[PDB]
RNA sequence: ACGUUAUUUUACUUAUUCCGUGGGUCGGAAGCGGGGCAUGCCCCUCCUUUUGGCUCCAAGGCCCGGUCUUACCGGGCCGAU
RNA sequence: GCCUGCCAACCCUGGAAACGGUUCAGCCGGAGGUAGGGUCCAGUGGCCGGAAGAGCACACGUCGCGCGGUGUCCGGUGCGCCCCCGGCGGCCCAUGAAAAUCCGGAGGACCGAGUACCGUUCACGCCCGGUCGUACUCAUAACCGCAUCAGGUCUCCAAGG
RNA sequence: UAAGGGAAGGGGUAACCCCGGCAGAUAGCGCGAUCACGCGCAUCCCCGAAAGGGAAUCGGGUUAAGAUUUCCCGAGCCGG
């Protein structure tokens, strides 16, 4: 070959740095990987109280999108839409004389406002979200819906929710009225959520912590397929 | 009462402290990336260096692979009968031969062995002192447990993961023979960390010591003391089983 | 620019090691106070001994006493801008009275001694 | 004395490889080998998967 | 029945605890070798392996090559599951 | 600068029994000696350069804060003395630091040209080198003991009988 | 640089103060590099013998004095 002399050769193992390998899962972390990571996995290890692992049963993704759309109509005012509006009703009623504008039709958020209007039974509908770091603030929130028999529904990301405002943390969101148009497609989102809890109140561990560990699953089954050999083989012969 | 006794000193200091620096470097076993079906972690024995810090030597072998993250090199201990320009093996399917370091599984019964595991990675617990070796006494095909007599008689139960080196330690015979002089003795003692002197608790004031005092030499009480008994005042044969002279045995642990 | 893959790959086929990334800084616009102009005349005159006095002759060299914060850098610039000379080493020595001595060899192009005349010194 | 200086290049070293480091009995010692094991592998390799 | 409640024994991985590192090649599966088991249809329900072996050298440029966008320039993937 | 060291070590020749040389420990040679010829470490001496233009001893001069001239050389001896440096030997359950400083080799990427580009660890030439201490005693009187105290207080040089 | 001392971290101790480093480990120091970008790495970092270890000077002359050292001639040598 005139090219080149050693078409093969061998690095690779028994000489050479090795195929790459999952360093992902090794490597000398900082201090807020360690703890994240664990935090989700401890959630199945101890028991779980009967108002949480309600959640984790979580509105359906294709739910969830259309709902946005929906809520593309509602979305609140950002810093400079507010102050802009000003501008024209003040332009408006002081030298054209017009009467006000029409009622404004928005979702209301954040926590303290929502939960009072789900009191009053005022909001229809409210979209409360998954996460939040104090999880004692979110679980009051499905509960006094239930309570007052008003539907709500729960929806992963607590940041989705927030896009929609353009703020932060909304941490809940609701619908109040709607527009007679929306309302048809709205009717299928009350739907929704007595589509994966047209159920009675399911109170999870009755004292069940674990939810299956890497190593005693793999354990379980050689277990348990030595007993089934043993089992099989008296019947048998 | 009294003044606080030679014991309690050790605490911290330099002066009670020894020369652990002047010591020759790391006892240390590399730690095993697997494999090692002859030669895939090749040492090389170019020189057999004598630790001042426990007087007895450690084989120096000298592993030089690169890479980058390799880590490599320093003082596996010795054994009887190794030579420079032999090959050190050091992991699971190792060649069974004298110096070479592998799980104790891997070891047949009834096998001489120096250094042991008392948890893998500790690199080296049971049968460092010159002239003692365990000998492996019972596996079976036990996944759980392979069972070691110590160079204290004990059979001990430790898992089958923990490696241990082919051979008897080498340099035996070191303390058998006599030193036939006080100033032999101090020389080892100074480079180890012991002050060299004993004086007699008889020897001392009964301020410093409680067996002192008396017009003549006596210890004045019971020497032996109470196991329960508190720093201070725990002194003498501590706890013994029998004193004066007889038919005692090594420790003798039964199965 | 980054596109996260990049950064997890690298780390991928390393055993950890060290870290590395960068971030920039600013300096104000505010204008820290303070405009000054406080400066010591290193060369205050040149000293007059009996010692003095036959080095010129002898070495061409005139000796001044000069500031406690001199060096031999400063005070060959100040003597080449006072007195137009070329200084060829600067010589330093503490004295008792808590200033410095300086010994000043000096050019044999323009001599220590015609020099001396217009700051006379004995 | 023996870095960088009125020394030329040639008094650090000697022409052959490992110059200064091994003594040159020494060089030839690992010329040996490194031919021993290049000519012995092949016939090792071949054999095994035999 | 729902478990409730109380003694002790015993076991798992997450608290805590010990130790190992300039966190390295871990675990599980399958590639590829091949053996033993009844080796029967491979033989899973298993055991060794899985690029390095005498031979004071040496194993570094994630490699030459293969392959694709890409005229060369230059970038991937694979070689090294 | 030129030349030069034996022990240690190494190269080549050669093929040793009537085996040799040789250490304070048996070590050279049987993985090649004794012996012959080389090579290396360059402590050191030599002669030359330095460098007499210096210095030393004389004569003469006041010609004086200094004038003119010479001569200053060649051997020998060792259980001497001191220190160094070399390579050995004794010692040990004692086996007797580390770093700045730092070159080498292996490594071969990358860059190599001709009327120029590459070496630029070479020679020669040009400039520059900052900061601080330097007096002097160092003791039967400059230190410490109230103190010009017979005391004490670390080290180097070490004539002749 | 040593024996050793000591900031930095975590943690006790109100605190003084003491061990002494940590998530400088996918927190930045170091080198190409002028071009903005890439590559590489820890046990750090300073003090610690005016005795250890060590970049590099000799001669003559001189004053009240040590002079390789002050001065001066002549000759170097080291680093940039």
């Amino acid at each position: 070959n005139p090219l080149f002399e050693k078409r093969p050769k061998q690095f690779g193992i028994g000489g050479a740095l090795p195929p790459k390998k999952d360093l992902h899962r090794f490597v000398k972390w900082p201090k807020v990987v360690r703890i994240q990571r664990q935090r989700r996995i401890l959630k199945q290890r101890l028991k779980v109280p009967p108002a949480l692992n309600q959640f984790t049963r979580t509105l359906d993704k294709n739910l969830a999108t259309n709902l946005f759309k929906m809520l593309l109509k509602y979305r609140p005012e950002d810093k400079a839409a507010k102050k802009e509006r000003l501008l024209k009703r003040a332009q408006a009623e002081a030298e054209g004389k017009t009467v006000e504008a029409k009622k404004p039709i928005v979702v209301k958020y954040g926590l303290n406002h929502v939960t009072y209007l789900i009191e009053q039974s005022k909001a229809q509908l409210v979209v409360i979200a998954h996460d939040v770091d104090p999880i004692e603030l979110v679980v009051w929130l499905p509960a006094l819906c239930r309570k007052m028999e008003v539907p709500y529904c729960i929806v992963k990301g607590k940041a989705r929710l927030g896009s929609i405002v353009h703020k932060k943390t909304a941490s809940v969101l609701c619908l109040t009225t709607v527009k007679n148009e929306d309302k048809l497609e709205f009717s299928k989102i009350l739907e929704a959520i007595k589509a994966n809890f047209n159920d009675k109140f399911d109170e999870v561990r009755k004292k069940w912590g674990g939810g299956v560990m890497g190593s005693k699953s793999q354990a379980k089954t050689k277990a348990r397929e030595k007993l089934l050999a043993k089992e099989a083989a008296q019947r048998m012969t | 009462m009294g003044r606080v006794i030679r014991a309690q000193r050790k605490g911290a200091g330099s002066v009670f402290k020894s020369h652990t620096h002047h010591r020759k470097g790391p006892a240390r076993f590399r730690s095993l990336d697997f494999g090692e079906r002859n030669g895939y972690l090749k040492g090389v024995v170019t020189d057999i260096i004598h630790d001042p810090g426990r007087g007895a030597p450690l084989a120096k072998v000298t592993f030089r692979h690169p890479f980058r993250y390799k880590h490599q090199k320093e003082l596996f201990v010795a054994a009887e009968g190794m030579y420079t320009g032999q090959f050190v093996y050091c992991g699971r399917r190792a060649t069974l031969s004298i110096g070479n370091v592998l799980p104790i599984r891997s070891v047949p019964e009834g096998a001489v062995v120096c250094n042991v595991e008392h948890h893998v990675g500790d690199r080296g617990v049971f049968a460092r002192a010159s002239g003692d070796y365990a000998i492996v006494i019972s596996h079976n095909p036990d996944n759980g447990t392979s069972r070691i007599k110590l160079p204290s008689g004990a059979k001990k139960i430790v898992p089958s993961s923990c490696r241990a080196m082919i051979g008897q330690v080498a340099g035996g015979g070191r303390t058998e023979k006599p030193m036939l002089k006080a100033g032999n003795a101090y020389h080892k003692y100074r480079v180890k960390r012991n002050c060299w002197p004993k004086v007699r608790g008889v020897a001392m004031n009964p301020v410093e010591h409680p067996h002192g005092g008396g017009n003549h030499q006596h210890i004045g009480h019971a020497s032996t003391v109470r196991r329960d008994a508190p720093p201070g005042q725990k002194v003498g044969l501590i706890a013994a089983r029998r004193t004066g002279r007889l038919r005692g045995q090594a420790a003798a642990t039964a199965a | 620019r980054k596109s996260k893959k990049i950064r997890t790959s690298v780390t991928f086929h390393r055993p950890k090691t060290l870290k590395k990334a960068r971030d920039p800084k600013y300096p104000r616009v505010s204008a820290p106070g303070r405009n000054k102009l406080d400066q010591y005349q290193i060369l205050k005159y040149p000293l007059t001994t009996e010692s003095a006095m036959k080095k010129i002759e002898d070495n061409n060299t005139l000796v001044f006493i000069v500031d406690l914060k001199a060096d031999k850098k400063k005070i060959k610039a100040a003597v080449k801008k006072m007195y137009d000379i070329q200084a060829k080493k600067v010589n330093t020595l503490i004295r008792p009275d808590g200033k410095k001595k300086a010994y000043v060899k000096l050019t044999p192009d323009y001599d220590a001694l015609d020099v001396a005349n217009k700051i006379g010194i004995i | 004395e023996y870095k960088r200086p009125r020394l030329s290049r040639n008094r650090r070293t000697v022409n052959r490889p490992y110059g200064g480091v091994l003594s040159g009995p020494a060089v030839r010692e690992r010329i040996i080998r490194a031919f021993l094991v290049e000519e012995q592998k092949i016939v090792k390799k071949v054999l095994k998967i035999q």
